[PDB]
C-alpha cells in the first residue's frame, strides 16, 4: 500500500519488485561552423530615427 | 518517579497513569529501525540536532 510499502523501503527490505531510474542531464559544448560561399542572401538596409 | 505504596500494585498505578501520554507519540529512540547515515540525513531525524 502507500503505507505498507513505506515500512519496507525505510527499513531496507526488498518488496519483490524493482525499478528503473531515469535522469536528465545538460552540458556546455563548443562548436565549429562550416558553410560554403554564397549560402545566403543577407540584404542590408535603412535606419529609422 | 519516586516509589509510592507497596510494589504489589505499582504496575496498576503506572499502567493507568501512563495510559494517556504513551499512545500520544513516540519515544526519542526510533533509531533501532534506522540504518546508518539515515541519521546523517536531514529528514527522518528531528533528533539529529
Amino acid at each position: 500500500s502507500p503505507v505498507a510499502l513505506y515500512h519496507q523501503l525505510k527499513t531496507g527490505l526488498h518488496p519483490g519488485f524493482g525499478f528503473t531510474v531515469v535522469r536528465q542531464d545538460r552540458f556546455v559544448t563548443e562548436n565549429v561552423l562550416f558553410s560554403e560561399r554564397a549560402s545566403e542572401a543577407y540584404f542590408l538596409g535603412q535606419l529609422q530615427v | 518517579a519516586a516509589p509510592a505504596g507497596p510494589g504489589a500494585d505499582m504496575q496498576q498505578r503506572f499502567l493507568n497513569a501512563w495510559r494517556q501520554r504513551l499512545a500520544h507519540g513516540r519515544v526519542r529512540w526510533v533509531a533501532e529501525c534506522q540504518m546508518t547515515a539515515e541519521q546523517f540525513m536531514q529528514p527522518d531525524n528531528a533528533n539529529l540536532a
